[PDB]
Formats: C-alpha cells, sequence, structure tokens
C-alpha cells in the first residue's frame, strides 16, 4: 500500500503526527514527552518501525511523518531507506522531517554526516539534530516538534505546508 | 617415557574387560537354553507317542 | 620443617582478614583457648606473624596445611577454571556397593604405584561431596605446593569435576586413577568448561528448572505493529522459558560451511570460521535480544540449546 | 438459580481431585503435557513428594524433573516410556517408596539411638548398604 | 454462563483423562475434622468409595496431623476397608494383612497388578476357549483359575491346568501355572517309559521356554 496525504477528511481540532524507526524506547520517550506538555489542539501520535502500515480502515489522516535515523547503526539507515520508497511525492511537499540520533558522540558514530546530509537534500526535507538520551534536548525537539505540526495541520492562519517549505530551504 | 606404556596398557586391559563378561554370559545362557529345548522337545515328543 | 611454615604463611595470606575466624574455626587443628589470645585489631601482618609463631610451636604437619588449602579453595571456589567428566559402565554390571575407605585406599595406591612422590589429601563433606587435593611430583623431584589440582566427586554418580591446573601432563593418569577407584569402565571429557562451579552443578543434573504444577496509560498513543510485539514476547517466552537463568560467561564455534549468497559462486571450498561469544552473564543477554530488536523472533538452534544439549564449545560442517 | 448447582459441582469436582491427590499419584494437565506428583510414605507417615514432566507428543520425551541423579530412571525410562506408562509409573513409585524407607531408617537409627552406637555409621547416598559396631548395656 | 459451563466440561474432561489413566474410579468422598490441642494436633477422618474397572471398594480412615515448630508427621492411626464377598480367599488376606500393617499405597499397586494379571488370565482362557471348542471344557468358566481339557473322543481321560495368582508377605504379585493329569493306571500298564511322572517339571520348563499360549496350544494339538 502507498500512503496518501489527503484521503481522509480532517477531524475537529485534531492533529495527528507519525513517528517511524527502529528504537522503540526513543520513540517512547519522545512521544510522551510531545505529550507532557498542553496545547490549545488535541494531539495524536502514532508510532511505526517500517513501511508500508498494517491495513485497516479507522486510521485517521497523517499530517506529518518524521523519520528517525541512528547515526551509530547502520540497520537504521536501511530501514530508513527501504520505507522512504512506499510514500507518494506529493506527500513530500513540507510534510517530512527527517531527525538524526548520536551526532553528539563522534566515537560510535558508524555513519557520516555528510551521507545524512545528500539524503535530506536528495527529497527536499529539513534535517534537525537531536541527541533524544537527554531529557533537556529531548524537551526542547519535543516542542518544536509540536510547532511545526501545528502549523502543518493549517491551524494557523496564513501560513500553510508548502509555504513552511520555503521558509526552511537551505541556500545550499 | 615409560608412564605412556603404564597408560595405555591400562587402557587395553580396561576395554576388553567388559568384552570377556559379555562373552561369557552370552555362552553360559546360550548352553542353558540349549539344553532346555531339548530337554522340552524330548519330553513333548514322548507324551504324544505315549497318547498316539 | 620451614617449607611448611612458609607454605602456611601463604596460605593465610592469600586468606582475607575479615573471613579468617571462620575459617581457621572450620579447620579445627589450633585449640579453641589458643585463639583469643591473638588480637584481630591490630594489622594483617602482626595478625599472621603471631600465627605462624603459634603453629610452629606446636607440632604442625603437612596434612594439616593441605586441609586448610583445601577448606579456603571450597570457600572461594570461584578462582580457577573448572572441566567436567563422564563415567559409563558395562550393562552386564550390577548396581556397584559404594565405600568410603576402598575408594580412598584404590585412589592413593593406584597413584603410589604410577608415580613415587604425591600428595593427597581428601575430605568429605555433605550432599554426598568428596574433594580431593593432589600435589603432583615424580621419582627425581619432591612434590610441589605450588601448583595443586582439585578434584570434586560424587558418589554413585557418573559426572566428576577438576580444577585445570597442571593435569594436562598426566590426564590419562587422573581419569585411569578415577575409573579403576569407582569401578568403572570409560572416561570421557565432556565440551563443557566454566568458572562457576554452581552453574555446571545445575546444568548437568539438569536441576535449574523448578517451576512445578499440580493441584495440591496514555491512550493518546497509538502502538501500531503490536502484534509482532505481542508474537515476539510469546516466542521469547516459549523458547527462553521464565525460570532465572543459570550464569555462564562463554562461548565458542567453529564453522566450516560453504557460502552462500554472484559473489564466490564458483568457490567449492568451506569458509573456516571461528566466533567467540563473552559476556558477565550469559544466557541473560540472549534472552533480551529478541525485545531489542537485534535479531529475529526465533532465534538460531545454536544458541538456545546451551542448557539443553549441555555443551559450551561447538563444532559445525556442511 | 443454576450458579448455585455450578459452584456445588465445581466445589464437588475439586474435592474428588484433592481425593485423588492421597492416593499417592496424582496428574495434572499442561500445556507440553501432563506433571505427574509422586507421593512417598512408610508405615503411614508422609515425606517429601516429587514430579515429573512429561510431553504428548510422539515419540515421548521427557522435559525435566527433580528426582535424584543417583535413581537410576534413565534405563527404566528407555525400556518402558514408550509402552504401558502406567507400568512405568508404578515401577518408579516402587523406586522412590524403597528409597525412602530406606532413608527414613537409616535418620531414625542416627537420630533416637544414638547412644548405642559408639562411631558413625557408614552411609552410601541410595542407602543400600550399612555397616556399623555398636556396644549395649 | 457459557464460560462456567467450558470450565465444568474441561474439569470432567480432565477428571476422566485422570481415572482412565491411573484406573481408579473413585466414588463420593466425605471429610471431618477434630481439633484436639494441648504444639498442634489435628484429627481427619475420611471416607471414599471407589472401583478399579472389576471390583468395587468402600474405605474410611483417620490420620492424625501434628503440626509442630519444624516438623509435621502424618500417620495413619486408623484404616477399615471392605470388599465385596468374593471367592477370593486370598484377597480378604491380604485385606487383613494391610489392615494390619496400616498402609494406603501398596494397597493401591498391588489391586491394580492383581486385576491385570486377572484380565490377562480370563482373556485368555476365552480365546482359548472358542478356538479349540470341540477340545476344551471350561468347567468353572473363564472367570476362574480352573482349566479343563478333554478329547470328545474318550471322557476318561482328560486333565486340569491350575493358573493361581499368589500375593507374597511383602505386597508384590505373582502367578503360577501347573497341571494335573487324571490318567488311569491302563496308560501305565501300557507305556513302560514312563513319561508321566516328570510331567510338572518338563511342562514348567517348557512354558519358559517358548511362552505360554505357545506350549498350551502345543498340548492341545498333541493331544488332538
Amino acid at each position: 500500500s502507498v500512503l496518501r496525504p489527503l484521503d481522509k477528511l480532517p477531524g475537529l481540532n485534531t492533529a495527528t503526527i507519525l513517528l517511524v524507526g527502529t528504537e522503540d524506547a526513543l520513540l517512547q520517550q519522545l512521544a510522551d514527552s510531545m505529550l507532557k506538555e498542553d496545547c490549545a489542539s488535541e494531539l495524536k501520535v502514532h508510532l511505526a518501525k517500517s513501511l508500508p502500515l498494517p491495513s485497516s480502515v479507522n486510521r485517521p489522516r497523517i499530517d506529518l511523518i518524521v523519520f528517525v535515523v541512528n547515526l551509530h547503526s547502520k540497520y537504521s539507515l536501511q530501514n530508513t531507506e527501504e520505507s522512504l520508497r512506499h510514500v507518494d511525492a506529493s506527500f513530500f511537499l513540507g510534510k517530512v522531517c527527517f531527525l538524526a540520533t548520536g551526532a553528539g558522540r563522534e566515537s560510535h558514530c558508524s555513519i557520516h554526516r555528510h551521507t545524512v546530509v545528500k539524503l535530506a537534500h536528495t527529497y527536499q526535507s529539513p534535517l534537525l539534530y537531536c541527541d533524544l538520551e537527554v531529557e533537556g534536548f529531548r524537551a526542547t525537539m519535543a516542542q518544536r516538534l509540536v510547532r511545526v505540526l501545528q502549523i502543518c495541520a493549517g491551524h494557523v492562519p496564513g501560513v500553510s505546508a508548502l509555504n513552511l517549505l520555503s521558509l526552511l530551504r537551505s541556500s545550499e | 617415557k615409560k608412564r605412556q606404556r603404564m597408560i595405555e596398557v591400562q587402557d587395553e586391559l580396561l576395554r576388553l574387560e567388559p568384552q570377556l563378561k559379555q562373552l561369557q554370559t552370552k555362552y553360559d545362557e546360550l548352553k542353558e537354553r540349549k539344553s532346555s529345548l531339548r530337554n522340552a522337545a524330548y519330553f513333548l515328543s514322548n507324551l504324544k507317542q505315549l497318547y498316539q | 620443617d620451614e617449607t611448611v611454615a612458609e607454605f602456611i604463611k601463604r596460605t593465610i595470606l592469600k586468606i582475607p582478614m575479615n573471613e579468617l575466624t571462620t575459617i581457621l574455626k572450620a579447620w579445627d587443628f589450633l585449640s579453641e583457648n589458643q585463639l583469643q589470645t591473638v588480637n584481630f585489631r591490630q594489622r594483617k601482618e602482626s595478625v599472621v606473624q603471631h600465627l605462624i609463631h603459634l603453629c610452629e610451636e606446636k607440632r604442625a604437619s603437612i596434612s594439616d596445611a593441605a586441609l586448610l588449602d583445601i577448606i579456603y579453595m571450597q570457600f572461594h571456589q570461584h578462582q580457577k577454571v573448572w572441566e567436567v567428566f563422564q563415567m559409563s559402565k558395562g550393562p552386564g554390571e550390577d548396581v556397584d556397593l559404594f565405600d568410603m575407605k576402598q575408594f580412598k585406599n584404590s585412589f592413593k595406591k593406584i597413584l603410589q604405584r604410577a608415580l613415587k612422590n604425591v600428595t593427597v589429601s581428601f575430605r568429605e563433606t555433605e550432599e554426598n561431596a568428596v574433594w580431593i587435593r593432589i600435589a603432583w611430583g615424580t621419582q627425581y623431584t619432591k612434590p610441589n605446593q605450588y601448583k595443586p589440582t582439585y578434584v570434586v566427586y560424587y558418589s554413585q554418580t557418573p559426572y566428576a569435576f577438576t580444577s585445570s591446573s597442571m593435569l594436562r601432563r598426566n590426564t590419562p593418569l587422573l581419569g585411569q586413577a578415577l575409573t579403576i577407584a569407582s569401578k568403572h569402565h570409560q572416561i570421557v571429557k565432556m565440551d563443557l568448561r566454566s568458572r562457576y562451579l554452581d552453574s555446571l552443578k545445575a546444568i548437568v543434573f539438569k536441576q535449574y528448572n523448578q517451576t512445578f504444577e499440580t493441584h495440591n496509560m496514555d491512550s493518546r498513543i497509538i502502538h501500531e505493529n503490536i502484534v509482532e510485539k505481542e508474537r515476539v514476547q510469546r516466542i521469547t517466552q516459549e523458547t527462553f522459558g521464565d525460570y532465572p537463568q543459570p550464569q555462564l560467561e562463554f562461548a565458542q564455534y567453529k564453522l566450516e560451511t560453504k557460502f552462500k549468497s554472484s559473489i564466490l559462486a564458483e568457490r567449492e571450498e568451506p569458509l573456516r570460521c571461528l566466533i567467540k561469544f563473552s559476556s558477565p552473564h550469559l544466557l541473560e543477554a540472549l534472552k533480551s535480544l529478541a525485545p531489542a530488536g537485534i535479531a529475529d523472533a526465533p532465534l538460531s538452534p545454536l544458541l538456545t540449546c546451551i542448557p539443553n544439549k549441555r555443551m559450551n564449545y561447538f563444532k559445525i560442517r556442511d | 438459580n443454576e450458579q448455585e448447582a455450578l459452584e456445588e459441582k465445581l466445589e464437588n469436582v475439586k474435592a474428588i481431585l484433592q481425593a485423588y491427590h492421597f492416593t499417592g499419584l496424582s496428574g495434572k494437565l499442561t500445556s507440553r503435557g501432563v506433571c505427574v506428583c509422586i507421593s512417598t510414605a512408610f508405615e503411614g507417615n508422609l515425606l517429601d513428594s516429587y514430579f515429573v514432566d512429561l510431553v504428548i507428543q510422539k515419540p515421548l520425551r521427557i522435559h525435566h524433573h527433580s528426582v535424584p541423579v543417583f535413581i537410576p530412571l534413565e534405563e527404566i525410562a528407555a525400556k518402558y516410556l514408550q509402552t504401558n506408562i502406567q507400568h512405568f509409573l508404578f515401577s518408579l513409585c516402587e523406586y522412590l517408596n524403597a528409597y525412602s524407607g530406606r532413608k527414613y531408617q537409616a535418620d531414625r537409627l542416627q537420630s533416637d539411638f544414638a547412644a548405642l552406637l559408639t562411631g558413625p555409621l557408614q552411609r552410601n547416598p541410595l542407602c543400600n548398604l550399612l555397616s556399623f559396631t555398636y556396644k549395649l548395656d | 454462563s457459557k464460560d462456567l459451563k467450558n470450565q465444568l466440561g474441561h474439569l470432567e474432561s480432565e477428571l476422566s483423562f485422570l481415572s482412565t489413566l491411573t484406573g481408579i474410579n473413585i466414588r463420593n468422598h466425605s471429610k471431618q475434622t477434630e481439633d484436639l490441642t494441648s504444639i498442634r494436633k489435628v484429627l481427619q477422618r475420611h471416607r471414599l468409595s471407589g472401583n478399579c474397572h472389576m471390583v468395587t471398594f468402600q474405605l474410611e480412615f483417620q490420620i492424625l496431623e501434628i503440626q509442630n515448630k519444624e516438623r509435621l508427621s502424618s500417620a495413619v492411626t486408623d484404616l477399615n476397608i471392605i470388599m465385596e464377598p468374593t471367592e477370593c480367599s486370598e484377597l480378604s488376606e491380604f485385606v487383613s494383612r494391610a489392615e494390619e500393617r496400616k498402609d494406603l499405597f501398596m494397597f493401591f499397586r498391588s489391586l491394580h497388578f492383581f486385576v491385570e494379571w486377572f484380565e490377562y488370565r480370563k482373556r485368555t482362557f476365552k480365546h482359548l476357549k472358542e478356538k479349540y471348542p470341540d477340545a476344551v471344557y471350561l468347567s468353572e468358566g473363564p472367570s476362574s483359575c480352573s482349566m479343563g481339557i478333554r478329547s470328545a473322543s474318550r471322557p476318561g481321560f482328560e486333565l486340569v491346568i491350575v493358573w493361581r495368582i499368589q500375593i507374597d508377605e511383602d505386597g508384590k504379585v505373582f502367578p503360577k501355572l501347573d497341571l494335573l493329569t487324571k490318567v488311569p493306571q491302563r496308560a501305565l500298564e501300557l507305556d513302560k517309559n514312563r513319561a508321566i511322572e516328570t510331567a510338572p517339571l518338563s511342562f514348567r520348563t517348557l512354558v519358559g521356554l517358548l511362552g505360554i499360549e505357545a506350549a498350551l496350544e502345543s498340548l492341545i494339538k498333541s493331544l488332538c
């Protein structure tokens, strides 16, 4: 199956986010860090290991997809590269983000940062850096992701996902 | 050098003992089996002839 | 003599100070009234020297030192690597009538007629255990007290444990002595070596599993692939059980299998490999591999048969 | 209503199973097979009890048990596991009862009549050989 | 209420499986408790009936559980069992022996072995009854100890096989076979080979050579 952006009608003051990654503990920590703080909207978080998802009908529409890449293992990079081929092009227009983990400890890194630099640049998507092991940085990353999700869902008048694509565009 | 000879000679003596035991058991059970079979055959034949 | 005193001093120095009173109480060589005279609040060296003075005042032989060494070794029993042996008997032999004195005499006489200078010390302890300490020697040298050999035997059982210290040159002799004294026919070495004696005891006697059956939260988070998680949890629980696992720390595999994957398609020779697994507590890290997502849900049989097959070293061919 | 009768039947069958528990050998159905509980008693004095785990799948195998190692269970398993499993259980009962009785006799001798005995009596783990000297007043 | 019915059915199936595996079907069981405290002493009286596939029984006993700080001694103070009045006198003898010895498990195991040997004896006799109906005369029936072989040509010549089941003092059960020949002296005066006095020992050697039914059928064929 292929995931599409606009299959189902939006809910009433509800935003949904999807997190794809191999390490479940980090995803769980990021999720309950996002849900720890309150906001004006109703947030829902979905967790997955890879794409495509198991078939279901009750699943609502997805507004943002975040791919978590762990620099300490090539398995996560291979999994993300495989999963990137199961989403349509129309979903890449400002609704996909990349989150790299483990850049702080250089000695443990097994993947060069320049490889994920091409990976992010090829698909025209923003790239973020964070160490999910530390709570102080994880809280800030969760707040930033919540703000980005609120922008993407259309809760901010005058700003859409396409404009956000131009806002975070890199010069080179 | 002679210590190895000690060890190896004890080895073959030990591994040949059970074979001798088993052969003795087989022989002294087979002898009585044959004797009993012959005696039973003789008795059966004699009784059959007496009845006939 | 002076060698006995030096050996006793070295043994005492090896003994820790906190548990020294227990070791001396268990030794039961010196009289009780001679123990409270020595003050244990002073420095360790002063106490050791005082004990050397007291034991030199009394007639002390090498048997007492050997018994003290045996007691210390059985109290520690984690400073050496242990190996196991398996013993087989003919089908035509009836159940043997085990006797302590006959076994001791036969074991002593075998070594006395094989070698010339050798020291043997015996200690019979509860749960039917026999500890044998052997100091090796030959005709042209005195027995060596620096490299002893420890043997643990269980009466009326086909198993015996040994300490791998110096027996490599006299292993067949020790095996012959064991198989002659206990009236057995064949002795073989099992591929099972470890540092924890209790783990070996539990594995060999397969009494590590004693689970017997008788009649006498953030709903906003949606976890997908939950069925896969429950399936892998069930598979792990069924394969590894629920009982506490025995403690092991090493595993070795040798592989002589062909490479099958365009790449080395024309090669007809095996790919020789040697693999070692090391961990402070094995059989528990492997249990957590599947939930962590590092390995597949069903593990390879080569890793889930360590306690069932009672082996530690593996060889695999094509 | 029907709940009372159902509870009465449940307690009756539970009592029946507890009654089977006293016959010496009991069995319980589990997923992998049947768990058998074996009991030992000598002259009416109940003693320790053991358990054995079995597997129903062919061929019959042994999962684990708590029987002492020096009891020769391997040969009797190899020669009666596949045929007449009840006879296997009864023979195992024979072995355990005899061994428990011998141990009980030895322990009663060691504990009760310690005055007549001079030194400790030599005993083997299987308790099939005794040797002791005694002086009677 | 479907779940409760399912549990009742599962328990019934398990009970039937255990009964057909062990071989003992029990009747209703009754329990009474008495507290005699001076360190605690409890007297428990149990009563239960049952049957083993062929034979019924009714037993009632009382035990004295002595609970202390470190020991829990249980001793069968009294036991009393009752049978049905069969013709097996050794059964009553063993019942008396078990009553005066005050033990339970050996009684059950011996009863199992006894009924097992009895069923083999009955099945062996009834099979040979129909295999050769013209040469077999089961005077007392398949549920007895006697077997009567006779030739219809002459009723004078016939012999009997006695199969007995004995219980030793320890509690084991073992069978025994013998033959008795009702032969007139006309055979003695006819044959001077004198092959009739050695019939018992020779027959017992024969049955220990190639089996039981093989010896029986060989005897039937020779007498034919």
